[PDB]
């Protein structure tokens, strides 16, 4: 309360919010365990030359397929309105 | 005791071979950096190669059908002879 004055103070709900520290709780650990079973750290990240190779090779293949995906997205949104989708009929 | 001195003098006889080994060990530890260099070169130089070699270099994954809908040469989008 006291919003907009020199008496402004945190409301009770903001104070209750900050009383929930969630100490000891870890609800997203499952994701890290599962990611660690991919062995990306032991195989690529740990060694600098291999980390560089992951960024390069992963950026080569990622860039190509990202383009591929968004090309298909475009071909679908604009179906029937693209030059390839409407062969031209020559006048007689 | 000259015998001891002979060995202590001779323990460094092969300095040139030890220094060569050290530099080779450095060179060995740089060899793994190729795995990122060589692909990065081809990534940048891909467009220089001809279509036939682009396909071989990628093991068939890239071909003319994979050129963008709006190819940098407008008259060759969808093939060398156009779409139709
Ligand atoms: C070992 C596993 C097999 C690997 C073989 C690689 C074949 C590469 C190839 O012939 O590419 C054809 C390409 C294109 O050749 P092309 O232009 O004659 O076309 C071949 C015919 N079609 C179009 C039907 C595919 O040529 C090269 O890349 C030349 C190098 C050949 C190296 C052969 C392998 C050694
Ligand atoms: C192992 C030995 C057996 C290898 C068989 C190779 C067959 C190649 C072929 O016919 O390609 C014709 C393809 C396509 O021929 P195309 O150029 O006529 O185009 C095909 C499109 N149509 C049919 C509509 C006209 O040409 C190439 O890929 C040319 C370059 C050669 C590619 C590299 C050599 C082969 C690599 C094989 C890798 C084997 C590992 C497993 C597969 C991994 C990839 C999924
Ligand atoms: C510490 C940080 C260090 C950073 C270092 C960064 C280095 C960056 C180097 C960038 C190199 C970029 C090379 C790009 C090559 C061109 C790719 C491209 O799109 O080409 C356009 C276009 C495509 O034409 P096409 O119609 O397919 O027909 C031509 C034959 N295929 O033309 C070409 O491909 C021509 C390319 C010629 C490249 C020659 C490269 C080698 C030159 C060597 C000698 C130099 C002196």
């Amino acid at each position: 309360s006291g919003f907009g004055t020199s008496y402004a103070h945190d409301p009770k709900w903001i104070e209750d919010w900050m009383a929930r520290k969630r100490v000891g709780v870890d609800r997203m650990d499952w994701f890290f365990r599962a990611f660690n079973r991919l062995r990306l750290y032991e195989l690529f990240f740990k060694s600098t030359p291999r980390f560089y190779a992951f960024m390069v090779i992963g950026g080569l293949l990622g860039s190509y397929y990202w383009s591929r995906f968004w090309e298909q997205y475009w071909i679908r949104v604009n179906k029937g309105r693209l030059y390839k989708d409407v062969p031209y009929v020559y006048p007689p | 005791t000259l015998a001891v001195y002979h060995r202590l003098w001779g323990m460094t006889e092969q300095f040139a071979a030890r220094k060569k080994w050290g530099w080779r060990q450095v060179y060995h530890r740089m060899l793994p950096f190729q795995i990122a260099l060589y692909p990065s070169l081809m990534w940048y130089l891909f467009g220089w190669f001809d279509d036939p070699y682009k396909e071989a270099m990628t093991l068939g994954i890239w071909n003319v059908s994979k050129r963008s809908l709006y190819f940098w040469d407008p008259l060759r989008s969808g093939g060398d002879k156009g779409w139709y």
